[PDB]
């Protein structure tokens, strides 16, 4: 009862990651712009928006 | 030091330098502002306050089309007298654009262009963006590339041209002036890239799997190659090339100066990362009939001479095992008088991506040009249309009621039908 | 008291000298800034014969840096060895060759010249019992095949009793890069048979073969091609720098493989390669360099010796050794294989002891030889030639810079003179 | 990247076998 | 005297060397093993 | 100088020689790494200038998923990367794809290997090459190998130890095949070919050192005890020395009949030699007892031709002659009439050598026995059997015709093992 959630964790993480590579030519760029509020970690909401 | 001095004409030029110099502020990295946030001397001038002006010039005879850039995002980075405005447009018509309406400024022209040569303290040559089909940018064209040979006698003169589709056509009397204004193109050119829009039209459609693009679409492939051609004068790498070098090891005649571009990896942002980029199958891939930028095939005819320009991770021994195996193919044939037909250029920057666009980041990329016979195919499709057209004697009085004579016409069709006779001539092995 | 004046010109020999320039900065213990940091005194007595000496104990190399195109000067100044190269001895034009032999010989490359012909004899003049000169540059390019070969001309006019060895890379029928490489291939070779002493012929493709096959490496690059030229280089003039047993210069290596002043080109081999995997799990012993050395897998040109005859054989000793089984494996090698040497003379094979061995190696031989088979490296290019002559292909950028189609015609009647020449003495 | 602390020193692995890359760990 | 996985100018597909296919022992391994010291000469090492 | 080359191949073959290795590396003190910790070694290993050993032996296979373990695992730094050859299939137990097909891709790189071995030898001494019977790549690679060997070298010894296949279990259902198709060549290119079974290891396995379900591990552990007693008299030194030229003639009467067995002695877990003494008479009496034979046989039917006994350790020629007395004396042993001397001894001065972790005891001498029998022609006889079983309705044939074998040569093969079985009767039978 948890293929749904399967595919839909696996399409989010693809898109996640192909847009990650599209938009930020390094990894420390997309870890700042992900968390904006400087504080070093990435809470929910920040993971939300 | 080394650097080109850009010339757009006609509405052609506007549009492709558009998408063309968008590229040159995204891959210096050069703010809309026009400052950084020294490869970019080849284009980029610097000035005493930190900012970066290009060296091009942007001609048209109406200002519809240049007033868009004038008030878009871009207006303060080119300079206000290197985007030069007709009042009235030659009106798809050669005497217009050569005689009455391209005369009067052509004067303020050669003004800018005087300027822009002497600030180079170095000058490699001119690169030219115009349209076959329209009104300036064969017209006013013809006028300007007879003058440029006058004063700068033995500066290179390439060529990116927009040339007649083989079936869909814009303008009616396009046959016209793709004929007229060829003997500009002879005497007065250097070497002359050609590209289509159905043979671009095609690409986009089964490759990127957009199913309705636009000229912005078609713009950045074209704005692509010429980023890959002048790669090797802005950054490092292993093997270099220059105007004066590919031009070396690319006409063989002096009276044969006619290409073909072709461009691979070309695919979408979804497709690239379950595939292999190799080195072999971005070389495979420019061979291929279809991903041709002219809509003419290479098996009918020989190739002459080869190019290829690699960006980014790309290991000589790669592209000497992809050469090697490449000339084991009976379908690609070669004239005899040609044993070594390759020329490696290698640059070490990969290609860089605009946002809103359709091609994906890459690693690497290769931009092949290829001459062949296969390109008369080509001009007698055209020059097949011309005599039907002008047996009726048909838009004639269009062009001997301002200012050329009747005669300019034979002449038009007597003069390249030798440049036709010179390709079975040389295409004969020996 | 005998000094080495290396010259480098074109793309390749400014990279192949990055290489040159690097081994012999390793060997003498030379950092890259400038002084001196060794162990052993032995490598400081002579060190005058490639470094000049200069205030607060720096030493510089004793050579040109020439290029027509700026685009691989400004590299070769900021890779790991740039600072070390005096900036007097860089000399540059504004304008690219293009692969054209005539820009490189008449127009351009015949300007620049009077600044190379000028820094040259500043320096010399300073050395105290000058031996010769070397040279690297490439045959298919435009200004080491251009001005290289033209300052071959100049100074052999200027100095005539001196050495002249080159080390030339000829082009490639399967690593083939230019289209007009048999043009510039051709004409140059027409200016070196006359005005060099001797002539070592690197090739492309013969060392794309000892990466893949003797030292097992799937995807080399230049910085590895370059070693293995640069490591002849060097042991070329091994013991005119080193103490030894038999000892032997650049003369002695020229009046015992030269019979006749028109067979004066080589191919080279290097003895210690191995693989990266058995690196310590094979005995490196006399016997083992012997073998190594003749198999025509190790050769540096990209011709086979069983197809040809030896004309004369040179070998030089790097290490520490026994004597009689130098002399006992190559008198096997020369009575076993009875038909692969020429019966008119004997003695084909040269020998010569050094003591010192490289840095982190312990024997050492490099093989220089002059063979027939030679022959078959330049009928490729004339093949090339006369297939695209016959339809006076790409000539425009020949006659429109101020030469006659005839100067064509004489360099391949020269070069077929030459494979004339060898095919009457195998 | 080295330089900017967000990961510890075990995290920074060899990419490859005798490799000179660098790259984190899985 | 050719291995059936010496490199060649054959076209292959190239994973990484973890996997265990064409040439991975000569990959993985490293080049360097270059330390040594100048062992002196025959007319030192003799004449004392 | 006196030195041997060894071959490791099939995958029975490189465990076995796995095992081995670790056994001589043990017994010489020498780490895996390849330096002794801070000559004897000469006939075994080759001393690297640089302080390194490497051993004699190549291991090859076609099939890359035995030999990878290898050169993965913590012997990595022990062989050299060019003696290990891979091919990319096996022969998936056929021996026209082991010798016609596949094994002509490899044989180059084969003998390329032996003959730097050979160059490098100051003194060459034998061949032991390791291999089973019943597996397609050891059944087909050792016939094309045996050829080439006896192509190259004319008059060396070619010590060939066989997984041979035991009548009860076994795991091919070709196996009949891959055995006559091996010994339709055997015979002609060999002198010294020992046979080793399954079913009798795991007997004594079970009853002897109590194991009541054993791997692999201590089958090969055991015939590599057996192969460093045999080549103890090669390495040490001691009173009474056997050469591999001499034993080889020692056993083999006739060129026609050299398929000796190989016993072990003494083979018993830690408890019961702390209580037990071993005399020599009772360790040579316990060779001769029906339950120490490490091939699957029956004794009694057969008579002894000739045999030698290797011993290892504290024992004395008293003794020996001793219990080789009480041997003859003993009624129910036989022996043929023609040979009265049937008996060859000889003495090594080291002990045995335990493995850490391993099942075997601690014990101040062992011996070592090679015997020529007359009852593997039962053995042989059930062989064949099963063979013209498969033969009559022509089973698993067109695999064989498909990749290359023809059909003449099983009826070839089946003649002359009868003539070789009969060959066996015509030696039993007495004047
Ligand atoms: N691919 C592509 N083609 C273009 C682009 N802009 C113009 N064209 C071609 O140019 C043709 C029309 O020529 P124009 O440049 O508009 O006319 P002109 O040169 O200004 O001459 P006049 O109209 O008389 O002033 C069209 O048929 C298009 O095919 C462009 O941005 N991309
Ligand atoms: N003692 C012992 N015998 C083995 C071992 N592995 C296989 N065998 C024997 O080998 C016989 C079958 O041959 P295999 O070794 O499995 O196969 P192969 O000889 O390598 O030939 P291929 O299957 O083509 O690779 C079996 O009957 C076993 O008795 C082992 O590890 N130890
Ligand atoms: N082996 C080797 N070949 C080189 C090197 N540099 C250049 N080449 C070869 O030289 C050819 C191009 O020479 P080019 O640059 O035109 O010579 P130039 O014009 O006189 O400077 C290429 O085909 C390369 O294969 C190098 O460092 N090593
Ligand atoms: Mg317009
Ligand atoms: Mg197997």
């Amino acid at each position: 009862g948890k293929d749904r959630q399967r595919a839909l964790i696996a399409a989010v993480r693809h898109h996640l990651k192909k847009v990650n590579y599209q938009k930020f030519d390094t990894l420390l760029a997309a870890f700042r712009h992900y968390d904006k509020k400087g504080d070093g970690m990435i809470d929910k909401d920040e993971l939300q928006e | 030091m080394r650097e080109c001095i850009s010339i757009h004409v006609g509405q052609a030029g506007v549009q492709i330098g558009n998408a063309c110099w968008e590229l040159y502020c995204l891959e210096h990295g050069i703010q809309p502002d026009g400052q950084m946030p020294d490869s970019f001397n080849t284009f980029f001038s610097e000035t005493g306050a930190g900012k970066h002006v290009p060296r091009a010039v942007f001609v048209d005879l109406e200002p519809t089309v240049i007033d868009e850039v004038r008030t878009g995002t871009y207006r303060q980075l080119f300079h206000p007298e290197q985007l030069i405005t007709g009042k009235e447009d030659a009106a798809n018509n050669y005497a217009r654009g050569h005689y009455t309406i391209g005369k009067e400024i052509i004067d303020l022209v050669l003004d800018r262009i005087r300027k822009l040569a002497d600030q180079c303290t170095g000058l490699q040559g001119f690169l030219v963006f115009h349209s076959f089909g329209g009104g300036t940018g064969s017209g006013f064209t013809s006028l300007l590339m007879e003058r440029l040979s006058v004063d700068y006698g033995k500066k290179s003169k390439l060529e990116f041209s927009i040339y007649p589709a083989p079936q869909v056509s814009t303008a009616v009397v396009e046959p016209y002036n793709s004929i007229l204004t060829t003997h500009t193109t002879l005497e007065h050119s250097d070497c002359a890239f050609m590209v289509d829009n159905e043979a671009i039209y095609d690409i986009c459609r089964r490759n990127l799997d957009i199913e309705r693009p636009t000229y912005t679409n078609l713009n950045r492939l074209i704005g692509q190659i010429v980023s890959s051609i002048t790669a090797s004068l802005r950054f490092d790498g292993a093997l270099n090339v220059d105007l004066t070098e590919f031009q070396t090891n690319l006409v063989p005649y002096p009276r044969i100066h006619f290409p073909l571009a072709t461009y691979a990896p070309v695919i979408s942002a979804e497709k690239a990362y379950h595939e292999q980029l190799s080195v072999a199958e971005i070389t495979n891939a420019c061979f291929e009939p279809a991903n041709q930028m002219v809509k003419c095939d290479p098996r009918h005819g020989k190739y002459m001479a080869c190019c290829l320009l690699y960006r980014g991770d790309v290991v000589p021994k790669d592209v000497n095992a992809a050469i090697a195996t490449i000339k084991t193919k009976r379908t690609i044939q070669f004239v005899d008088w040609c044993p070594t037909g390759f020329k490696v250029g290698i640059n070490y920057q990969p290609p860089t991506v605009v946002p809103g666009g359709d091609l994906a980041k890459v690693q690497r990329a290769v931009c092949m040009l290829s001459n062949t016979t296969a390109i008369a195919e080509a001009w007698a499709r055209l020059d097949h249309k011309f005599d039907l057209m002008y047996a009726k004697r048909a838009f004639v009085h269009w062009y001997v009621g301002e200012g050329m004579e009747e005669g300019e016409f034979s002449e038009a069709r007597e003069d390249m039908a030798a440049l036709e006779k010179d390709y079975e001539e040389v295409g004969v092995d020996s | 008291m005998r000094e080495i004046v290396h010259l480098q010109a074109g793309q390749c020999g400014n990279q192949i000298g990055a290489k040159f320039w690097e081994v012999i900065s390793d060997e003498h213990g030379i950092d890259p800034t400038g002084t001196y940091h060794g162990d052993s005194d032995l490598q400081l007595e002579r060190i005058n014969v490639y470094y000049n000496e200069a205030t607060g104990g720096k030493y510089v190399p004793r050579a040109v840096l020439v290029d027509l195109e700026p685009g691989t000067m400004d590299s070769v100044r900021s890779g790991p060895f740039g600072q070390i190269f005096r900036p007097d001895n860089f000399v540059f034009g504004q304008s690219g060759a293009g692969n054209n032999w005539a820009k490189g010989h008449y127009t351009e490359g015949a300007e620049l010249v009077d600044s190379v012909l000028d820094v040259v004899r500043k320096e010399a003049e300073s050395c105290d019992c000058l031996q010769g000169f070397q040279l690297t540059h490439s045959l298919g390019g435009g200004t080491g095949s251009g001005m290289g070969t033209l300052l071959i001309s100049k100074i052999r006019e200027e100095y005539p009793d001196r050495i002249m060895n080159t080390f030339s890379v000829v082009p490639s029928p399967k690593v083939s890069d230019t289209v007009v490489e048999p043009y510039n291939a051709t004409l140059s070779v027409h200016q070196l048979v006359e005005n060099t002493d001797e002539t070592y012929c690197i090739d492309n493709e013969a060392l794309y073969d000892i990466c893949f096959r003797t030292l097992k490496l799937t995807t080399p690059t230049y910085g590895d091609l370059n070693h293995l030229v640069s490591a002849t280089m060097s042991g070329v003039t091994t013991c005119l720098r080193f103490p030894g047993q038999l000892n032997a210069d650049l003369r002695k290596l020229a009046v015992n493989m030269v019979p006749f002043p028109r067979l004066h080109f080589f191919m080279p081999g290097f003895a210690p390669l191995t693989s990266r995997g058995s690196q310590q799990y094979r005995a490196l012993t006399v016997p083992e360099l012997t073998q190594q050395m003749f198999d025509a897998k190790n050769m540096m040109a990209a011709c086979d010796p069983r197809h040809g005859r030896y004309l004369t054989v040179a070998a030089v000793f790097r290490g520490r050794m026994s004597m009689k089984e130098v002399d006992e494996q190559m008198l096997n090698v020369q009575n076993k294989n009875s038909s692969y040497f020429v019966e008119w003379i004997p003695n084909n094979v040269k020998t010569a002891v050094c003591d010192i061995p490289p840095r982190g190696l312990k024997m050492s031989a490099t093989f220089i030889g002059n063979s027939t088979a030679i022959q078959e490296l330049f009928k490729r290019i004339s093949e090339q030639f006369t297939a695209m002559f016959r339809r006076k292909a790409f000539l425009h950028w020949y006659t429109g810079e101020g030469m006659d189609e005839m100067e064509f015609t004489e360099a391949e009647s020269n070069m077929n003179d030459l494979v004339s020449e060898y095919q009457q003495y195998q | 990247e080295e330089r900017v602390l967000l990961i510890k020193p075990e995290d920074i692995v060899l990419k490859e076998a005798g490799s000179t890359e660098k790259t984190l760990r899985t | 005297p050719q291995p059936l996985s010496t490199p060649s100018w054959q076209i292959e597909t190239k994973y990484s060397t973890k996997v265990l296919t064409g040439n991975w022992m000569e990959e993985r391994r490293k080049f360097t093993r270059d330390t040594d010291k100048t062992p002196q000469s025959i007319y030192r090492k003799e004449y004392i």
